Parts: C-alpha cells; structure tokens; sequence
C-alpha cells in the first residue's frame, strides 16, 4: 500500500544528483522477504529486502542520478515459496537530478 | 494432415504414387561372435519409410501439391499419406463392435468380433490400432469361430487397454517429410515439372 | 532441479518442431559512467520485441 | 570459519564449500547451492528418452 | 535491376529460361530418437534459391546478358528475377485502400480488402508485402466477407506497422547472384557462347 | 512531429474498451529504426519499426483495454546507431464521452 | 612476350583457339547472415582468367608453339595474348591527342577525345589503359559530344595521372601459364598432337 513518490527539492548523495524518493506500505501477507520494484528503461529491478520491524514502519527506497521526464514504478512482492503480489503501478513524472542554473546570457 | 492424392482429389490425376518404397527401419544391436554365431538386440523403436516418387506434373497440380506440403511445414504437425497397394477392402462392417482384452503385450493380439466383421485379413495386409498411430503388418492369421488371433512384426507399442479398436481399412501413416531442408522443383520448356519425389519417414 | 512452467512442459512435449531463438543483451563501453547503452542481438530470422526490447 | 578478505572471493567460497562438500551452480540466473543428499523424488530418465 | 528475360527484351530470345529451379532452403536440425519420434528445431531463415540454366549464345544475347551481369557486379545491385509459371493474374484492384492491422508476427496475414479488391487469392501463389523484400506462398486462403486469411509458408519476416500493402501481381525475387567468384562462359569455334549457369538466391 | 492523439468514440463493450490509436509523423532525419512510446500503465514501451521511408506518410499506434482516466504518453525516436530523440508528451484523459478529436484542418 | 597465333604467324593456321574461357576471377569475403542477407566485401584483386584449348597441331606448327612457350618458362617474362573475339575494331582513330583527366579512381572514367576519335565503343567490349597492364570490360557508355563517359567492371586499379591513354584496340592479356609444371603433349599414329590446351591466368 501507500506507494507513492515524494520529490527532492534539493537532492545530493556523495555529490551526486538526487532525485526524489518512493516509498510504500509492507504487504499485509506474511512471510514476504523482499520488496521488489520495476523501474522503466531499466534491466534490474530495485529489490529491498524487508526487516522484522517492518509490519509496523512503511519502507522506503530512493531514487537517484535518473534524468528529468517520466518513470513507470511497478511494485510486487515475492515469498519463501516464491509467491509474487500483483504489481502495483505509479506513473509520475521526475524532476531534474540537479536543477542547473539558467544560461546567463 | 492428408497427403494429396487422386483418391481425396480426384481431379488431380498427376498426383499419385508413380512408384512407392516402403522400406522396414529396425535399429538392431548386431554382433558376429567369433563362433560364428551372430547376436542381435533389438533396442531402438522401429518405424516404416516411405519414399514416394511422383510421375510429370504439371504447374497447377504441383502448385496443389507444393501448398499442402508448405502448409505442412507451417503448422508443423503430422504429414498422413493413405498407400493404394494395400487398400484392398478384404474386411467389411464396423469394428465398434469389435473388443481387444486389455493386458496384451508383445507380436500376438487377440480380439473379439463378436460376429460382425466379414471377410478375412489375410498375412501381408495392414493393420493399426485406433489410439496409437504405429502401423503394423500382419504375418498370420488364425481364428477360432468369431475370435481372431493376428501376428503382427513389429511388437505392440503400447499395452492393449481394453478400448483399443481395430483398424483395417483407411489406414493412414503417420509420417514425417525427409527433404524438406533442400527440395527444388525443376520447371522444364514442355511445361512440366519433373523428378518431385518425396523421402517420408514414420514418427512414433 | 530449475522447475518450468506448465505449459512450458506441456508444449516442449506436444510440439516437436522448436523455433528457438538467443537474444543478446550485450553491454556497450563509455567515457564516462554516467552514460550506459546497450546493443541486442538475435540470431532469429527476424526481430525480437521483448519486454519493448 | 575465518574468512580472510584478503583471498579473493572465490577462494573463500571454494574453502567454505569444500568443508561439508556443498557446490554451487549457476543455471538459469539461479544460483543453487546443493550437496549430495538422497533424494526421494528424482526425476525418471528412460534410455529410450535419452539419444542413442 | 532486372534480369533480362523475354518479357522486356524478346528480340534475344536465347536469354529465356531454359529451366528454372525454385528450390526451398530452409536449414533445420532434425534429431531422430531412439524412441522412434523425430524432432525437428529452426533457426535460421527460409531463403528462396533460384538456378536458371541457358541455351547456345549468339554473340549478340552473350553480349547484352553480359553487359547486365557486369553493371549487377559492378554497382553491388540486386538481381530480379521473374518467374512467368506465378503470373497468373487474380487480384485486381488497388492496394493502397486494403488495410492490414499491425502486429503481425506470426506465420499468416489478416487484412481487410474494404471491398477493394476482386478475385479471390489461390493456395501456392506467389504473395509479397509492399515493404519488405522477401517472397511468400499462399499455402492456405479463407475468406469471411471482406477480412481475408492468407497463410504463408515462411514466418513473417517483418512485424506488420499498419502501413504495408500487400502485393499479388508482378513480383519480382530480389536475388544476389551466386557462383560469381568464378564466372565464365566458353566460346566455340562456331561462334556460339556455351556453358552459361546462374545461380540466384534471395538476399533479401 | 505532429503527435496527435486520434481517439475512436465507438461504443465499445465494458469489459474490454478499444482505446482509439495515437498518430505521429515519421521523424526528418533519416536513420530512425523504431519508436518508443512510453505508456502510463505499462512499464515497457511500445514500439513501432519503420523499416521502410515514407516521409509526409503518417504512422499510427493503436492501444486497447486500458483503464479509463488520466493518461501521459511520451514518444521518443531512436537511431540506428544507438542515438535517442528528445521526448515528445502528450497528455489526455481517457473516457467515453471524452473520446472527442480535436478540430481539424 | 606474345603468344603465337594466325594473325602474328599466319602460316601456322593450327594455331588459334578451338575454344576459349574467359573467366572472372573476382575473389570476396561473402557471409551468409541468419535474417537472410548475403553480405560480401570485395578485398583480394580480380584477374581474369583464359582457358585456351587448341585443335589437332601438327609436327611443326607444336614445335613453334612449344618454342615460344618454352622461351616463355626460360626468360620469366610475361606471355601476352589476343583474344580475337574482342578483335572488333569498332573505334578508328589515333589515340595519342585523347586526354584523360588526373584524379580518377572507381569503375566510372572520363576522357576527351577531342574530336578525334570516330566509332562508339558499345557495351561489353574491352579497355585497356596505355601504362598499367589490367583489363576492364566497358558495362555501360554515354558520350555527350566529344566527352566520353565509361563504366568498367574491375574498378580502376591505378588513379589516372592525366597522361594514360586509352587502347581500344589491340588490348593483351599480361597473363601467367598455370599447366606449366607438368605439361605433356601425345603424338598420335595419325601425326598430330591432340587435346593442347593451356590453362592462362592474368598476372597482376
């Protein structure tokens, strides 16, 4: 649940651009050891694994480098026994990683 | 699929076997013992070829015959073809009617036509069961009354279930083409095509 | 023992005429890290589109 | 276990494997890790399914 | 560039087609198991091989086959060839009105004549899309009002955009020519050039 | 250029609504392989290949079942070599009534 | 050197070619790619290759063609031929005044002939610059007035330097024996030597 993206203003990460983060509710089902989540035009999915105080506190990844324009986010979860969620989707459009300053002349 | 021929169209004359190779294709572990004395174990499955050879055809017959084997190769199934030499009708009636006792295994075969079947196959005929698609032959032939105990050479691939019913007439091979990976069609200046010849092979 | 899908099975024995195919998802070099590319490859007759790939 | 970090990577993994005679595998992006166990459900191969 | 033939150039008739030869080249790797079942798998493409055979040459028919093979050699074009047995004309109409719906990627076509088009396709003619090279044969046609179903032997060699227009008559192989590594002909004393082979395949 | 967005208002069953297609004329340069179109729901993108070279000859790209609401598309062109264009957005909101073109001519 | 033959030695008309082969050697890096494209890259030089063949020789008229061919195995030079098919003179004229301008290179060639040249070289005849020894083949002409534009199979080997002249007659091959290491001539009963044939191939 709750799976939503919350933009950085200002974002660095070792000086790195930052963009915003996305964050979601852990699934109500039991035994679910990881978070896995689709990222468009990108061959790896971003997997968090969950933590045993997670049935409490909603977690959160962050997101950052990725250039300004849109993101297809695509949320599911897996099982011991491999059992998967329904993906859960959040098309949004993203902010600059750095807002560069305008050209001065 | 059904391999064209005169009998399924008619108006197609050129089709049909100008000569047919239906050869036997038995695997054997032979071995010449020094003796003098040769072994021989019989492992791998064995399956009849057919080599067909077809007489001058001409475009609109091969153009028939080129699209059925090209539809052939699209779908990718089974290729049936129905040899004319052994389509002597030597058994009439319906063999619905007709029992095979399940639990049979191996050359001999035993079925019950509880009085309806007329006419006797006689050895060198075909035969096949109406599940499994493996043609036989039948070596010999012996029956007591209305029981009928037919030798077929190659043993019976799967075990007789009770429901298996005979089939001896209409018996199509359930082939597989050979030159499919290189087959050219010459078009001479009389206007016929020459030397179509096919190399099936039986599968399963 | 990597288990397959159902009807993975159940068309690997029911169809024998199998038109396989290898798509190459081959990585590209850059000057800079900041820039990644990819170039696919396929050794079937024709292109494959895979996951808009 | 004492696993020197100054060793590659593979060399911890091959010490740490040949203890109790474990391998890993990598076949199809799963990476197994298997020791030999009797197994009460192997899978039937039949020559005749094999090639010749 | 189109290979001379008596349709455009019959004051040579020496250049016609003694012989043609479509041959069907698709390579697969077949497997035969012990258990009698034969299985098949494909990877590469279908590509169709042409061989066209020729009579004694004047000097004159030599002389303008030789121009064209030399300008083909020389400006790296693609030979077309045209085969007169597949120009029987049934599909009349325009081919720009008739829609094809994209996606298409399969072994078989779906377009909506849009009551274009008259005549009707036959199974083993010669069918071809406006945007890609390659040839195909009709192996089976079903038409249900304006929507027809054309199947083709080779698999789709381009995903249909929605913008191809299917193409019935006048269709050309776009060929490269083989066996040009080592091309010659023989002249004999009676002035005649002899021993003259071309051996296309379809470079699409 | 000219990503227009040609919706069909036929009346369509509830379950599965043929969403109409969206149009884009070919790009100038020459060396365009296909064209990827981000979509809202779906994490991969749809792509359409111009093989051949038709310029002034429209293309269109057709989506079906896709749930009623607010929708972002963003179309970018792609090289031969590898190269990508700059994004091309188009925002509409699908409904049945909704499903209105725009003036023409 | 040249090869003998009836226009240099008319007394000897046994020589002179009972057939001829002219062969196109043009060796290429062809690739057979899997979607159906042939790709081939033309790196190694052409040559063309002459399969000359002699009729029945008698004593003397062998002993002067051996003679030369021998003078030819002992100096190590070249072995000049004409083939007399190509011997049309289609252009009269003097070509010393004929310029061909610098800085060419490809099949395509310009030259002016300055109004002196009378007789249009047509297609599929032969072309020879004055300083490199190679053989082109004319494919394709167009003249606009006294401009003569030329298209040549082989790609000029050598850019122009504004100082070749072209030779539209009299063109010899540079070419290379290939049936010299083991060369045997028979004498039959009836006082001639049968089947010489000489297998020559162009030297650069």
């Amino acid at each position: 649940r709750d799976f939503k993206y919350t933009p950085t203003p200002g974002g660095v990460v070792g000086a790195i651009g930052k963009n915003g983060e996305l964050s979601w509710l852990p699934s109500l089902t039991n035994n679910v050891v990881y978070y896995s989540i689709a990222h468009s035009g990108h061959v790896n999915p971003y997997i968090v694994q969950q933590l045993e105080n997670n049935p409490n506190e909603r977690m959160i990844q962050e997101i950052i480098g990725e250039p300004a324009g849109l993101a297809i986010f695509e949320l599911r979860a897996v099982d011991i026994n491999g059992r998967r969620s329904s993906p859960v989707t959040l098309s949004v459009d993203l902010n600059s990683a750095k807002n560069l300053s305008v050209v001065s002349n | 699929m059904r391999l064209p021929d005169p009998y399924t169209n008619p108006e197609y004359p050129g089709l049909g076997f100008e000569s047919v190779n239906l050869v036997d294709n038995d695997p054997m572990i032979r071995d010449e013992l020094p003796n003098g004395k040769v072994k021989e174990v019989k492992i791998s499955a064995q399956y009849w070829g057919i080599n067909i050879s077809y007489p001058e055809l001409f475009p609109d017959e091969y153009a028939f015959l080129d699209s059925r084997l090209l539809e052939y190769k699209r779908t990718g199934d089974y290729l049936d073809v129905l040899l004319p030499q052994y389509e002597a009708f030597r058994v009439r009636g319906d063999t619905k009617s007709v029992t095979i006792p399940a639990g049979q295994k191996g050359s001999q075969i035993i079925l019950n036509t509880n009085g309806t079947l007329t006419g006797q196959p006689k050895a060198g005929d075909l035969f096949k069961l109406s599940t499994h698609p493996k043609v036989y032959k039948i070596t010999n032939f012996s029956s007591s009354g209305n029981v009928w105990n037919i030798s077929l050479y190659p043993d019976l691939f799967i075990t007789t279930t009770g429901s298996e019913k005979p089939v001896f007439n209409g018996i199509l091979f359930r082939t597989k083409l050979m030159n499919g990976d290189s087959f050219g069609s010459t078009l001479n200046n009389n206007g016929t095509y020459s030397g179509i010849s096919l190399s099936l092979r039986e599968s399963l | 023992m990597k288990k397959i899908l159902d009807s993975a099975k159940n068309y690997l024995n029911t169809h024998d005429k199998l038109k396989t195919a290898c798509l190459i998802a081959l990585e590209l070099p850059s000057s800079s890290g900041s820039a990644a590319t990819y170039i696919y490859l396929t050794d079937y007759f024709r292109d494959v589109t895979y996951n808009g790939i | 276990t004492i696993l020197d970090t100054s060793e590659s990577v593979f060399k911890n993994v091959q010490g740490i494997l040949e203890s109790f005679g474990g391998a890993i595998n990598n076949l199809s992006g799963e990476y197994r890790i298997t020791v030999e166990k009797y197994s009460t459900n192997p899978l039937r191969i039949n020559f005749l399914d094999t090639y010749g």
